[PDB]
C-alpha cells in the first residue's frame, strides 16, 4: 500500500509517499525560512502564497523521485490543522480535489499526531503503552500513549512552549527567525554551569511546564553581561542546560506516575542535540528505553504525515467530498483508532 | 470540446461545463461554505451531463482578482484536479468574467467591473467586446483607489455597464451614461466562452504553470528594522 502525503500546516511545504512494504519511497521539502526571517515571524498570507507554488510541483518531483505513477498511489493524506488557516487549505485543497481525481480515498491528518508517529518511521518502532514528549513551537505536553488515538493528556505548558521560548531567546541573543536550532549551535561552543538559569515548575510536584520566565531570566544575564561571542555563547548553554533539565524532570515524573518503560519524544525541538542525549541517559539508567524520529523528521516534513495517513486510512479515517480545515483542533478531541 | 470551468474568487461557489456548445451551470452564495460546496458542485454537474474528468479538453479556473483566500481556493482545487487527471488549464480574470455576464444578461459590450477589495480599494477593470465577442483591456486590470476611479471616469466616454461589489461599496462613484450590468459577483457559466476562446489558440497552461492574479501584492506587516 503507498499513500501520498501532503504537509503544509505551517512555513514548510513537505510531500512524501509511504510505502508500508518499504517504506518512504520520496520526501521532498521546501522551507520558506528566508521569505519570513524578515518579519521576525511567519506572515501568513506570504506563507499561503509560497505553498501554491510549491505544492503542485514538490508533487510532481515525489512521484519522479519514487519513480512511480498516479495509479501506485492507494490514498492521498493532507494535514488538516491544526495550524495557520491560509497555509491549510493549500495542501487541503489541493490534497483532496487531487484524491478526487485519482478516486482514491482522502484522509485528513492531525498535524501533532504526525509529529508524535515520526519515530514509527524508524527501525525499532516503540510499542505501546509509552510517554510520549511533544516539544514543538507552539505545545509542550507530556501524553500517556495507551494505543493508537488513545493519548491521555498528564501535563501542558501554562505560557510558552519550549520551542517559542527556544526562538524568543534566540531573538535577544540577536539570531534571526526561527533562532532555536542556531541558539544550540551557540550553546555547543559555551562553558558549562557559567549561569545557572532556573527550573520553573520543578520545587513543586505536577507535570505542568512553564517556559515565559526563562525569556525573563535570558533578557535580565544578557543585560548585565558583556557582548563578546564567549559570554552569548555560555548564556545561551546555561539557557539550554535548564530548559533540557526541566524536560528530563518531568519526563522522570510521568514514567514514575504511568509506570511505563518507554519515552517517546517528538516535534522540533526533539532535534536538540542536548534533549537526546539527556533523555537517553535517563532511560538507561531506569532500564527503559527512548525513541526518536531523526532529526530531520522531527521538524516539519510530509513523511510523518503520509505514514500517520496511512495508520488512520487502515482504521477507517477518510473524508467526505467536503473539505474542511481545523486551526485550532485538540489532540484529545481526535477519535480512538 | 469540453471545459469545466470553477469559481470561488468571491462570495459566490459557482462550477459549469461547455460541451461543444450546451452549457450545464450551477452557481451559489457559499460565504464561509467555499471548501465544503465545491467537490459536491463538480462531482454533481461532471454526473448530470454524464461527463468524466478525464474527457475534459481544459479545466477553466477563476485566476482573481479577490479575496485572496477564494483564489487560493479555487487554484488549490482546480491544480488537483488538473494534475490529477492531467489538464491543461485556462486561468480567466473574474473581472473579465462578470464583463460576460453582463453581456449575456443585458447585452451591454462595453463594461467597468469594480471588485470591493479590502482597505477601501477595488479592483479595478475596463472591458470592451469586439466583433469576435473578444474582452479587450486586460492591461486596464488595477488595484485603485476610489479618488483614483472618480478621476478616471473623468477621462472615459460614452455608454458603459457597471459590474461588482466595488460599486456596492461605492455607489457614489457612478459626462458617461452608466448602467447597471445587473452582476455583483461572477458566475462559472461565464468563464467558458472566454476559455473556448482561449483553448482554441492554444492558451493553456500545464498544472504547474497556474498562477493566482491577486493585484493587491503589498504586504501588512512591516519587516523588523533596519
Ligand atoms: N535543535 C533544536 N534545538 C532547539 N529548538 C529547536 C531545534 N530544532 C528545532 N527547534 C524548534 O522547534 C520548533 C519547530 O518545530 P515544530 O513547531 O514542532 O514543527 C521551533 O520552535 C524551533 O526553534
Amino acid at each position: 500500500m503507498r499513500v501520498l502525503g501532503i504537509e503544509t500546516s505551517c512555513d514548510e511545504t513537505g510531500i512524501a509517499i509511504y510505502d508500508d512494504k518499504k517504506g518512504l519511497l520520496a520526501n521532498q521539502l521546501y522551507s520558506q525560512v528566508k521569505l519570513h526571517a524578515d518579519y521576525g515571524g511567519v506572515v501568513p498570507e506570504l506563507a499561503s502564497r509560497d505553498h501554491v507554488r510549491k505544492t503542485v510541483p514538490l508533487i510532481q518531483a515525489a512521484l519522479k523521485e519514487a519513480g512511480l505513477t498516479a495509479s501506485d498511489i492507494d490514498a492521498v493524506a493532507y494535514t488538516a490543522g491544526p495550524g495557520l488557516v491560509g497555509a491549510l487549505l493549500v495542501g487541503a485543497t489541493v490534497g483532496r480535489s487531487l484524491a478526487f481525481a485519482w478516486n482514491v480515498p482522502a484522509i485528513p491528518v492531525h498535524h501533532m499526531e504526525g509529529h508524535l508517529l515520526a519515530p514509527m518511521l524508524e527501525d525499532n518502532p516503540p510499542e505501546f503503552p509509552f510517554v510520549a514528549l511533544l516539544v514543538s513551537g507552539g505545545h509542550t505536553q507530556l501524553i500517556s500513549v495507551t494505543g493508537i488515538g488513545q493519548y491521555e493528556l498528564l501535563g501542558e505548558s501554562i505560557d510558552d512552549a519550549a520551542g517559542e521560548a527556544f526562538d524568543k531567546t534566540a531573538k535577544l541573543l540577536g539570531l534571526d527567525y526561527p533562532g532555536g536550532p542556531m541558539l544550540s549551535k551557540m550553546a555547543s561552543q559555551g562553558t558549562a554551569g557559567r549561569f545557572v538559569f532556573p527550573r520553573p515548575m520543578t520545587d513543586r510536584p505536577g507535570l505542568d511546564f512553564s517556559f515565559s520566565g526563562l525569556k525573563t531570566f535570558a533578557a535580565n544575564t544578557i543585560r548585565s553581561n558583556g557582548g563578546d561571542e564567549q559570554t552569548r555563547a555560555d548564556i545561551a548553554r546555561a539557557f539550554e542546560d535548564a530548559v533540557v533539565d526541566t524536560l528530563m524532570i518531568k519526563c522522570k515524573r510521568a514514567l514514575e506516575s504511568t509506570g511505563f518503560k518507554r519515552l517517546v519524544m517528538a516535534g522540533g525541538v526533539s532535534a536538540n542535540r542536548t534533549l537526546r542525549a539527556k533523555l537517553a541517559e535517563m532511560m538507561q539508567k531506569r532500564r527503559g528505553e527512548v525513541f526518536y524520529a531523526r532529526p530531520e523528521f522531527c521538524t516539519d516534513n510530509g513523511a510523518m504525515i503520509a505514514y500517520a495517513g496511512m495508520v488512520r486510512f487502515k482504521a477507517g479515517v477518510t473524508a467526505d467530498l467536503g473539505v474542511t480545515v481545523r486551526p485550532r483542533w485538540p489532540l484529545a478531541e481526535l477519535p480512538a483508532a | 470540446m469540453r471545459i469545466l470551468a470553477i469559481d470561488t474568487a468571491t462570495e459566490a461557489c459557482s462550477v459549469a461545463l461547455w460541451n461543444n456548445g450546451t452549457i450545464n451551470a450551477h452557481f451559489e452564495l457559499c460565504p464561509r461554505e467555499h471548501t465544503q460546496r465545491i467537490l459536491p458542485m463538480v462531482q454533481e454537474i461532471l454526473a448530470a451531463s454524464g461527463a468524466s474528468l478525464n474527457e475534459i479538453d481544459a479545466l477553466a479556473f477563476g485566476r482573481g482578482p479577490g479575496s485572496f483566500t477564494g483564489v487560493r481556493i479555487g487554484i488549490g482545487i482546480a491544480q488537483g484536479l488538473a494534475l490529477g487527471a492531467n489538464l491543461p488549464m485556462i486561468g480567466v480574470s473574474t473581472l473579465a468574467t462578470m464583463a460576460q455576464g453582463a453581456w449575456r444578461k443585458t447585452g451591454a459590450t462595453r463594461v467597468l467591473a469594480a471588485i470591493d477589495a479590502r482597505m477601501g480599494e477595488v479592483y479595478w477593470a475596463e472591458y470592451q467586446r469586439d466583433a469576435q465577442g473578444v474582452w479587450q483591456g486586460e492591461e486596464t486590470e488595477a488595484v485603485l483607489k476610489p479618488e483614483r476611479v472618480g478621476e478616471r471616469l473623468k477621462q472615459l466616454s460614452g455608454e458603459w455597464a457597471t459590474v461588482g461589489t466595488g460599486w456596492s461599496a461605492w455607489p457614489d462613484l457612478a459626462g458617461l451614461t452608466l448602467h447597471d450590468g445587473e452582476v455583483s459577483l461572477p458566475a462559472a457559466e461565464d468563464m467558458l466562452p472566454i476559455a473556448s476562446q482561449k483553448l482554441a489558440a492554444g492558451e493553456t497552461v500545464a498544472v504547474e504553470h497556474a498562477e493566482p492574479v491577486y493585484l493587491r501584492n503589498e504586504v501588512a506587516w512591516k519587516k523588523l528594522p533596519g
